[PDB]
């Protein structure tokens, strides 16, 4: 078998991201939305985390083993025998 | 030279006894080794037997014409498959041959002119005994009377030339200068029929198109070099006169240079693409010729030998779809890529050559060409540019569309690349590579 | 401290690339002269181009020397490089200098 | 039959030779429409396509031969190629007119260039002095 | 829709369809394996009127308004334009105005 | 990543020296800045 | 052999040179037979002036001359361009330190060179070339320097 | 990967189950259009158009008149990518 | 294609050795950025001090 | 893909020329050089 | 199999049009919270004028079509995988009959599958003479 499927009881329109406040800002328009439950799985937490979280694991990727393996060269320039 | 010419008469028997189509092809072979071997001329003539000579203009003229005349007999088999009249067959190229070396050799004009014009009839044999479209008699027609209707009037100017002259070696000629005003349109229209020029094109579409493989190979790799040549060797008397009237000339080529490329992006027809493409070249050639100048004279001499090669070779690949799927169509010839892969490197290698890319000898010329024109008249260069542009441009097209597109689907099976075609498209090409390395003998001939 | 003003005042900003067209007043800065170090000779030896065959070469064959000998890592010639640009920066504040000089010597001729 | 068996019969000049000729390519007696025969005419080919282009044809109707978007026995249009998609041809219409893609091209082209070539008058720089070369007789005085 | 129009066409242009399948399925004129391909009227018909339209070629006004300016007048103007120049070019070459320093393609 | 480093320190002989305004040599950075403000600014939208 | 690489190169060029100049001293001196290959010194001839109005031999003897001096004469243009050539690619600032006094020889080659060959082309022969500078001697005699116009 | 026909058939089924304006309980798979789904006029390519959006291909403009059930839709996707075998 | 394709869900969990090496190799990035920082920050600012056209007193 | 991301940061970093990457030993120069030399004003702040 | 008539109806030339429409919003409009949101905006407007004479109809359409021309996106989402795709129809493959020309050298490395295909090929010919009684 390739994969499996469930079996869309999980998938739930009530998906708390804000796709309910996009169902409220068309509640004004009050028309209804019947794809929507498509999107759950969509955004899903722990698929992808918060944009900015995604971010922050993008841009920063490494950033602390830089930091740490840069004191460490700074030790090294320093102790043995560059000095200044 | 006798040497050769005593060899092709006791090659000639060869035709009557049966079963000697692949025995006299490597005799021929041999025989061009042979030929090959003899190479040590200058300017001056050489080898003067009787009243046969030889030069770098003609020995490189001859060995083209012994190299194509034996790949003839690789091109075409299904004359044995069918079997044709092989016999008649062998015997008309071989006549042919032999009309050939007596035509390059000829170091008197009328006896060039006699087997010029002798030459008449074997190919209008070798078109006629192998036709397969019904266009075949007009065709003929065409051809020997756009011919013959120029080709005999300078029979008059040759016994003019005489009885001013006193003789027609080459030689002789170029001591002295004509400026009649007809002696000058009567030789040069005369040959420049069948160099050919783009207003009497006309016939060499039809030529091509309704004659076989063979035919069309020696129609496309010789007649119209024979023509150059012949002019190469009489202009040296014309000048004055020509200086006075050769605007008109250089604009028809120019000109119909790129009209004729126009022609060939909407033609529809392996041979008819080749066929103007094959007068593209030579108008160029007539250009750079009619030019005078030492860089377009050596470099006409160059472009003819590169232009026959690589239009025998795309003939031979017309032949090929021609026998495989039995119509010379685009529409029905596409994506052969996917049925000859290796042969569609063939396929592109020979439309290289046609678009100048190197090493290449054809491409040597163009630039000899260029320059002489461009030193000619600044002028040119504003058609030149187009010239060559919408050159590569047909023949891109001709390579992509024949070779790329999705299959057809009605298409019935037919047998794959085989080493008589394979060998044969190498022979064509790899000598058009060879002779870089020592052009000086085919790039030095004044 | 722009260009824009040129347009305004073609005649007021000296233009680009101009000599000295008042150095006589020697009331002012420019009393003594250029020094040569590197002779030409060395010089042409040394190849270096014509563009840069100018007041700042002795340390530029300095530099060469400097690579040539330790040209697998260059980064070690670091110094080198660190004064030869300082030679060519002190350069450039005489080429500032005498910009604002000759306006200098400009503007006080300028009315009058 | 070879090439002079088929050879197209001249400009049908009565409904008679319109219904033949319609007949004689496959065409409906409508869809047969021959060609102005003016001067430059084929005469009875008929006058098909000529659209915008052949790839605004059905893109997934069934096709005999894909590769033209083509079906079996039919006219080929005189001038197939020029509207081929492999030659000039599209598959929409366009959003604009002609003189608006040359225009909207050209007009900027030119106006950018006029307007730099009056900005190059006023070429901008740093205000330093010029480049002093070492040479005979040249005394530039120092700062000192 | 005409009533039928699209209609009319339908039946007997999809009767052919089938005939199409039945020529390329051929297992027997593929057998012979000598090449060729189906008949196709289209490609017949576009092969004869490629090669002969003269015998409609009508000499009117049309035709010749369009080759005049097709060819004609652009060899006409374009030899013209080349003699022109090359006569005050060569005019002022045999009056030996430019002597032969200044003169350019000096090795053709 | 070392990038024109290598070359950097092995192309030129003679380094172009460039002692322009602050307010110059700078200004390619924040010049610099501000497309990428740009870029994931008008990208980052809200529905309405 | 200050620098490091260089003093490495050096090994490589050790390394390739090692081999063929063994190859020379071992399997050519020990192989080799000695023999001589001079050089043409083709006699003068009498030019066309010399020859006679119908010659045809002298006239030919004439031409091949004429082509054969073509031929060096072509070339002479040709080495002092290689010669330019090496002086141009001396050193880098070294341009103008000898284009002109280098060059100007082969500037004046070009003109010479035009003069008794150029603006004939091919099929030029001694006689149109001879007859060339008949005109010209003509021309200088009695309209002035060509570069002049007419009086 | 390949491709399986039983999951082809409940993934239609899943993106059916998921599909509000359809009959919740998604009645007999057979479920015709117009008969028990009530699918309107236009609510008949919105079905359409999310299957091509789940299954990576437009269907034909009239060969969705074609696909008149979900058994249907099946047939196309099958007659697509060989799911027969 | 690939021997990993999920459906509707996250990437299938990748072993940590495939893990150590992107962020290694982002790692590497910042290591000689701030490595070059320190040893050259003057060098986004221009070397050189700019001195001013006013300030230089007229001798 | 946390390598093919990171890598795709690498590539950015060194086209977008954050410092001490390929962009800033390149780009930077150019564009001083660009204030160094006289130029036009379009090619100026096009540049930028 | 059957090829459908081309024959269409006001209904299918006003359905296929909110199938255009659809498309032209995917094409200007992306995020899929987006998306829903602006296309039941669109659906409204489908839906204000639901059923209406014919005429207004035939001017329904004169306005419609006008709308997705004139607004659209110069770079639609063409689709991956389907005619007009970015790399869909990368390649082709020949008729059997190429696979029949192999030399028996080339014949002798799948012989269970040449054998299997002399089988199948014998029973096409069957299946031929069915299909139309030959
Ligand atoms: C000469 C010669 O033919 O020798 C045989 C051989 C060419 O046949 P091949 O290498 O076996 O082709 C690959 C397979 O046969 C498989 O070849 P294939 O059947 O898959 O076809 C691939 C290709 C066959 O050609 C190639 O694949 C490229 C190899 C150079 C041709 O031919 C095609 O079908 C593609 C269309 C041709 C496009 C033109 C490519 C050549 C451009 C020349 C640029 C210079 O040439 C060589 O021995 C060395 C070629 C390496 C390049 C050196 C330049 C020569
Ligand atoms: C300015 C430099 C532009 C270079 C392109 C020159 C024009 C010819 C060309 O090859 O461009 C591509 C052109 C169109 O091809 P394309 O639009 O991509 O696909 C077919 C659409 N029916 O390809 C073609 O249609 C082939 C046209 C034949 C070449 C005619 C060139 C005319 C030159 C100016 C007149």
């Amino acid at each position: 078998e390739p994969y499996t499927v469930p079996h869309a009881s999980t998938y739930k329109v009530e998906s708390v991201p804000q796709l309910v406040e996009v169902k409220e800002a068309l509640g004004r328009q009050g028309l209804k939305d019947p794809w929507l439950r498509n999107e759950v799985w969509r955004y899903e937490p722990k698929a992808f985390g918060t944009h900015r979280s995604r971010l922050n694991t993008f841009l920063f990727r490494g950033l602390g083993v830089g930091f740490c393996a840069f004191l460490a060269t700074v030790a090294v320039e320093y102790a043995l025998g560059i000095g200044k | 030279m006798l040497k050769i010419i005593f060899f092709l008469l006791f090659l000639i028997p060869f035709c009557f006894i049966n079963n000697m189509y692949w025995m006299v092809q490597i005799m021929m072979f041999f025989i061009s080794f042979i030929f090959l071997l003899m190479n040590n001329f200058m300017n001056y003539w050489s080898e003067i037997s009787y009243f046969l000579g030889c030069d770098m203009l003609s020995y490189g003229l001859i060995l083209l014409s012994l190299w194509i005349c034996s790949l003839m007999l690789l091109a075409s088999e299904m004359i044995n498959k069918h079997n044709n009249y092989k016999n008649l067959f062998l015997l008309n190229i071989i006549i042919l041959l032999l009309l050939l070396i007596l035509t390059f050799s000829s170091m008197s004009l009328f006896m060039f002119y006699l087997f010029f014009e002798s030459s008449l009839i074997p190919t209008l044999f070798l078109i006629l005994g192998w036709g397969y479209q019904p266009e075949r008699l007009q065709a003929g027609l065409y051809l020997l009377f756009y011919t013959l209707l120029v080709s005999l009037p300078m029979l008059i100017g040759i016994f003019y030339l005489m009885n001013k002259i006193g003789s027609m070696n080459f030689y002789l000629m170029n001591n002295f200068m004509f400026n009649y005003d007809l002696l000058y349109f009567c030789l040069l229209c005369a040959f420049l029929v069948k160099m050919p020029m783009f207003l009497v094109h006309l016939w060499l579409p039809k030529a091509h198109v309704e004659a076989p493989v063979s035919g069309s190979m020696i129609l496309a790799g010789i007649m119209l070099k024979l023509g150059g040549y012949g002019m190469l060797r009489v202009i040296s008397f014309l000048q004055l006169m020509n200086l006075k009237y050769s605007f008109v000339w250089i604009s028809i080529s120019l000109v119909g240079g790129v009209l004729v490329s126009l022609v060939c992006l909407r033609q529809t027809d392996l041979k008819a693409l080749i066929a103007y493409s094959s007068v593209a070249h030579m108008g160029i050639v007539l250009s750079g010729l009619l030019t005078m100048t030492y860089w377009g004279l050596c470099g006409s001499y160059t472009l003819m030998i590169a232009h026959g090669l690589c239009s025998s070779g795309l003939f031979c690949l017309a032949n090929v779809s021609y026998e495989r799927l039995g119509s010379r169509s685009m529409l029905i010839n596409k994506g052969l890529l996917n049925f000859m892969p290796s042969m569609t490197l063939w396929w592109f290698l020979l439309s290289s050559a046609n678009m100048a890319a190197p090493p290449t000898l054809n491409l040597l010329g163009e630039i000899y060409l260029l320059n002489s024109i461009v030193s000619w008249s600044w002028i040119s260069m504003i058609l030149l540019s187009f010239l060559s542009f919408f050159s590569a441009a047909y023949t891109l097209y001709l390579y992509s569309f024949s070779q790329h597109g999705k299959l057809f689907s009605g298409v019935y099976s037919f047998s794959s690349g085989k080493i008589r075609e394979y060998l044969l498209m190498l022979l064509h090409w790899l000598p058009l590579n060879l002779l870089i390395l020592k052009s000086e003998s085919f790039m030095l001939w004044l | 401290g722009n260009a824009l003003t040129h347009y305004m005042k073609p005649d007021v900003m000296p233009g680009p690339d101009v000599v000295p067209t008042f150095d006589p007043l020697l009331g002012f800065k420019s009393r003594k002269e250029r020094v040569m170090i590197a002779t030409q000779e060395e010089m042409e030896s040394a190849k270096l181009p014509l563009e840069f065959r100018d007041y700042c070469a002795h340390l530029a064959i300095a530099y060469q020397a400097c690579r040539s000998d330790t040209f697998p890592f260059v980064y070690k010639c670091a110094h080198q490089k660190h004064e030869y640009l300082t030679c060519e920066y002190e350069d450039y504040v005489l080429r500032m200098k005498e910009f604002e000089r000759e306006r200098r010597l400009l503007e006080r001729q300028k009315r009058l | 039959g070879w090439n002079k068996d088929y050879k197209p019969g001249p400009y049908p000049q009565t409904e008679k030779e319109r219904l033949a000729a319609a007949k004689k390519y496959y065409l409906l007696p409508e869809e047969y429409k021959p060609y102005a025969d003016d001067g430059l005419g084929y005469g009875d080919y008929p006058k098909l396509g000529y659209g915008l282009g052949v790839e605004a044809k059905d893109s997934y109707y069934p096709w005999d031969y894909p590769e033209h978007k083509r079906n079996q026995h039919e006219p080929i249009s005189a001038d197939h190629d020029l509207y081929s998609e492999d030659r000039w041809s599209q598959a929409e219409p366009p959003r604009y007119s002609n003189a608006y893609y040359f225009a909207c091209f050209l007009g900027v082209m030119s106006g950018c260039l006029a307007l730099y070539y009056w900005l190059d008058d006023k070429k901008m720089y740093r205000p330093v002095a010029a480049k002093q070369y070492p040479s005979p007789g040249v005394k530039h005085y120092t700062f000192e | 829709e005409e009533q039928e129009f699209i209609k009319r066409k339908h039946e007997a242009t999809l009767k052919l369809r089938q005939e199409f399948l039945k020529q390329s399925s051929n297992p027997y004129r593929h057998a012979t394996g000598e090449g060729g391909t189906v008949f196709d009227a289209g490609l017949a018909r576009f092969q004869a009127m490629r090669v002969s339209n003269y015998e409609h070629f009508k000499p009117t006004g049309k035709s010749f308004r369009t080759g005049l300016f097709a060819v004609v007048l652009p060899i006409a103007l374009y030899a013209w334009a080349l003699k022109a120049e090359r006569d005050g070019r060569e005019e002022k070459y045999r009056t030996g105005q430019v002597a032969y320093k200044d003169r350019q393609f000096k090795f053709i | 990543i070392i990038g024109g480093s290598m070359l950097n320190w092995l192309i030129f002989p003679f380094p172009y020296m460039i002692c322009l305004p602050i307010y110059m040599k700078l200004l390619t950075l924040f010049v610099c800045i501000v497309g990428g403000l740009f870029g994931y600014l008008i990208s980052l939208s809200n529905l309405f | 052999p200050r620098s490091p690489m260089a003093s490495f190169a050096e090994s490589v060029l050790n390394v390739i040179d090692g081999p063929i100049t063994w190859f020379r001293e071992s399997i050519v001196e020990p192989n080799q037979q000695k023999q001589n290959w001079y050089h043409q010194r083709f006699r003068r001839v009498p030019t066309i002036d010399q020859c006679y109005t119908d010659d045809a031999v002298c006239r030919f003897e004439a031409d091949q001359q004429f082509r054969r001096d073509r031929m060096v004469d072509n070339e002479i243009v040709n080495i002092l361009r290689q010669r330019f050539e090496d002086c141009t690619l001396y050193e880098a600032p070294d341009h103008m330190v000898k284009c002109r006094p280098l060059m100007d020889q082969y500037e004046k080659a070009t003109e010479n060179w035009f003069i008794k060959y150029g603006d004939l082309g091919g099929y030029a022969n001694a006689k149109t070339a001879y007859m060339k500078q008949k005109h010209r001697l003509i021309w200088e005699r009695r309209h002035g320097p060509v570069g002049s116009g007419m009086k | 990967p390949p491709l399986s026909l039983k999951l082809i058939n409940e993934r239609v089924l899943l993106v059916l189950k998921l599909y509000d304006k359809i009959d919740p309980s998604k009645l007999n798979v057979e479920s015709h259009f117009i008969n028990d789904l009530g699918l309107d006029s236009l609510d008949h390519v919105e079905v359409i158009m999310a299957m091509e959006d789940e299954f990576g291909f437009e269907i034909p403009d009239s060969d969705a008149e074609k696909l008149l059930k979900p058994a249907d839709i099946i047939k196309y996707v099958a007659d697509k990518e060989d799911v027969y075998e | 294609k690939s021997h990993v394709v999920s459906y509707r869900n996250g990437p299938p969990p990748h072993s940590k050795a495939t893990k150590i090496g992107a962020l290694t190799v982002g790692g590497a990035m910042w290591w000689w950025v701030i490595w070059h920082l320190w040893h050259e920050p003057d060098h986004i600012t221009g070397e050189f001090d700019y001195p001013n056209s006013r300030k230089w007193s007229n001798t | 893909m946390p390598l093919t991301s990171a890598c795709f940061n690498v590539s950015n970093l060194a086209l977008c020329g954050m410092p001490f990457l390929a962009g800033f030993y390149s780009k930077d120069m150019i564009l001083e050089i660009v204030s160094i030399s006289n130029v036009n004003m379009f090619s100026f702040f096009l540049y930028y | 199999a059957q090829v459908p008539l081309a024959i269409v109806s006001h209904k299918r030339q006003v359905c296929s049009l909110y199938k255009r429409a659809l498309r032209n919003l995917e094409s200007w409009y992306d995020r899929r919270n987006v998306y829903r949101y602006r296309a039941v905006q669109l659906r409204a407007r489908f839906d204000e004028n639901r059923s209406k004479d014919l005429g207004e109809g035939i001017r329904l359409l004169a306005c419609g079509q006008r709308e997705l021309f004139e607004t659209r996106h110069f770079q639609p989402r063409n689709f991956a995988n389907s005619a007009g795709g970015c790399a869909f129809e990368r390649e082709v493959i020949p008729p059997d009959w190429v696979l029949d020309y192999w030399h028996p050298l080339e014949k002798a490395q799948y012989p269970e599958y040449f054998a299997k295909r002399e089988q199948r090929k014998k029973e096409f010919v069957t299946w031929w003479e069915k299909q139309y009684g030959k």
